[PDB]
């Protein structure tokens, strides 16, 4: 899981 | 002739119409912004899903603010009067009101009145659906345990994120927001009007997906979607  | 209703937009057209899909994944390092990893899969089963619904799918890799603007001015300026409506997927970084391009940011009020129903007149009646996968600002959600128109009429933004909030991607399975989009497309569009397809998409994404993270800033944090709806019909992608 990653930020934009 | 019988008696007419006309709640909902005209899709028959010769054409469903564009649908330009966006797909910023690697940015200039100067800019100091991360790779994408996963924009791919997003792009890939957003061209899938469109293309099913007779969309004329444009995808572009990685373009610059000018670019951004370039591409957006001259789709605006083509004829699309045999066109039932228009798309336009953005996936990059964000922040509210922003979407960057590989080198800067591009304001999304600029990208969006190249298409005001006086700017875009072969599309001025029909929906312009922007769908949008970019950060809104920095803020998580922790959850809780359970005759003339209006320029800006007929503009839809379905946006990935509520206002001032991060926007989760998934490295390996793509966007929390354009996977849950997808499927509800894929599952519902020769069944439900837009706004209940985009509902599904905002219960499938609050309920199924949660972040996982060593740090615990960014640990076990929810996301809620958040349709924007200046439309003035009922949309139906069949007809």
């Amino acid at each position: 899981d990653e930020v934009d | 002739s019988g008696i007419s209703l006309d709640n909902s937009y005209k899709m028959d057209y010769p054409e469903m119409g564009l649908c330009i899909i966006i797909n910023n994944k690697n940015f200039h390092k100067s800019t100091g912004m991360t790779s994408r990893s996963g924009t791919d899969v997003d792009a890939a089963n957003l061209r899938e899903t469109f293309r099913n619904l007779k969309y004329e799918v444009r995808n572009k890799n990685d373009l610059t603010r000018e670019e951004i603007v370039e591409l957006m001015r001259d789709v605006s300026k083509e004829d699309h009067s045999k066109r039932s409506s228009f798309v336009c997927v953005l996936l990059s970084h964000g922040e509210e009101g922003i979407i960057f391009g590989t080198n800067g940011p591009v304001d999304l009020k600029k990208i969006t009145n190249f298409f005001r129903g006086d700017r875009c007149r072969s599309l001025t009646g029909k929906p312009k659906l922007f769908i949008i996968q970019a950060c809104r600002g920095t803020e998580l959600d922790c959850g809780i345990e359970t005759h003339k128109i209006p320029v800006e009429a007929d503009f839809l933004y379905a946006c990935s994120t509520a206002p001032g909030y991060y926007s989760w991607r998934n490295s390996k399975d793509g966007s929390w927001f354009i996977q849950s989009l997808c499927a509800m497309l894929k599952q519902y569009a020769d069944k439900l009007e837009f706004m209940h397809i985009l509902t599904r998409v905002n219960r499938k994404v609050a309920t199924e997906f949660e972040s996982f993270s060593f740090d615990a800033t960014f640990h076990a944090k929810k996301q809620i979607p958040c349709i924007v709806s200046m439309l003035t019909k009922e949309l139906y992608f069949y007809h």
